[PDB]
């Protein structure tokens, strides 16, 4: 049988814990050419992408070590 | 060779394979620098009224050779594929045939063309102090630029590992640095051309001077930008890794396609057969020769004729 209701006087407090997102760092350091480009001109079999900066004179640079790469005035 | 990652370190059969290769050692013995003694001088290859050809054989121990080009008339020089572990000797040559260097013409950037680069253009800038000298080379082989150091772990070339190579500073074709307003050494290098992979027989070419064009042809397969240069007036092909003395250049490593060095192969077709091919490996040939006597362009033409779309030829066992 049962006598008595008691509760226990020691109180428990549950710990808040969560992941949040709060530092923004990142090692940004590669090793490539970074070029200056008056227009870039990406030519793959599905997707062709002309991005155009206007000038009076150009030069080419063409790569086609991946996929056919334009290049005007470096 | 590669990253050890996590899967690498716990493989039997990559122990097995270091066990095999090389005993009980297991760790590869480098490609180390050539010794003051059993080395050669520099030869004279070929005297004409317009260019002179100078070279020395196996100045590697990856069996490369070194070339320089000297213009008569104008006393310009111009080494390709850079690589010669004593450049003591060309810059002691360079001086007493009062010539000036200009331009170092680079085929591909792999690890047996530009080793002793940095130590070319410091010994011959710092001869030159007694305008600064050029690089000459193809974006593609930015690739293989940024994996210089990697190719300097496996090879046990310790003391070329921390260089900057002058193919990375900053151009005319890149962003400038912003300085503080309170150097220019190493900071800009206006002597810098790229070479576009648009080759043709018009406008391609360098004005070596005297009227002696050196036309650069793109041909890949041995790397993404492989470039070699031909000089018509003294049939001349520098031909650097696409070919050799009965034998081609090698595929089994990485950005090398067999189908873009049997196309390398095939644009090379309409060159006459007493061109001397100059390769930047062994003893130089024909032309000629090699299309009599090379089974590489055998099986190249032999695939082409029995129908093969995709012809992939290419060396596995060769110069790097
Ligand atoms: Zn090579
Ligand atoms: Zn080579």
């Amino acid at each position: 049988m049962f006598l008595i209701h008691f509760v226990h006087y020691k109180t428990i407090l549950q710990k808040y814990t969560f992941k949040f997102k709060h530092i923004f760092l990142s090692i940004d350091k590669y090793n490539s050419l970074f070029f200056n480009i008056s227009g870039i001109l990406i030519w793959l079999n599905i997707i062709h992408i002309n991005i155009i900066l206007i000038k009076y004179s150009f030069f080419i640079l063409i790569n086609n070590f991946e996929y056919l790469i334009i290049l005007i005035s470096t | 060779s590669y990253t050890p990652n996590l899967t690498s370190l716990t493989n039997q059969v990559n122990r097995s394979e270091r066990l095999r290769k090389w005993g009980s050692a297991g760790v590869p013995p480098g490609v180390p620098r050539i010794p003051r003694l059993e080395a050669k001088g520099i030869a004279i290859l070929h005297e004409s009224p317009k260019v002179i050809l100078a070279g020395r054989s196996r100045c590697n121990n990856f069996d490369s050779n070194q070339y320089m080009l000297i213009n008569k008339a104008t006393k310009r020089c111009l080494l390709v594929d850079a690589s010669d572990d004593w450049p003591d000797d060309w810059a002691a040559f360079i001086g007493a045939s009062d010539l000036t260097l200009t331009h170092v013409f680079l085929t591909h950037c792999h690890i047996d063309n530009i080793i002793n680069l940095n130590a070319f253009l410091t010994i011959c800038g710092s001869r030159q102090k007694q305008d600064e000298i050029g690089v000459m080379w193809c974006p593609a082989e930015e690739c293989w630029v940024q994996n210089f150091k990697r190719s300097c772990e496996r090879y046990g070339r310790f003391e070329e590992m921390h260089q900057v190579l002058p193919m990375m500073c900053r151009s005319l074709y890149t962003p400038q640095h912003l300085v503080d307003p309170v150097r220019n050494a190493r900071h800009l290098r206006r002597n810098d051309v790229l070479l576009s992979a648009a080759t043709n027989r018009a406008t391609s070419f360098i004005d070596f001077g005297n009227g002696v064009l050196l036309y650069y042809i793109f041909s890949p397969g041995h790397s993404p930008g492989h470039m070699m240069l031909h000089i018509p007036t003294e049939r001349i092909l520098f031909s650097g890794d696409l070919l050799f003395f009965n034998k081609v250049g090698r595929v089994d490593l990485p950005w090398a396609t067999g189908v873009r060095l049997a196309e390398s192969l095939r644009l090379l077709e309409a060159l006459p057969d007493n061109t001397v091919v100059v390769p930047g490996h062994g003893r130089m040939t024909t032309l000629g020769r090699e299309r009599r006597e090379n089974k590489a362009l055998q099986q190249c033409y032999q695939r082409q004729e029995i129908g093969k779309q995709e012809v992939s030829v290419g060396f596995n066992e060769g110069y790097l």
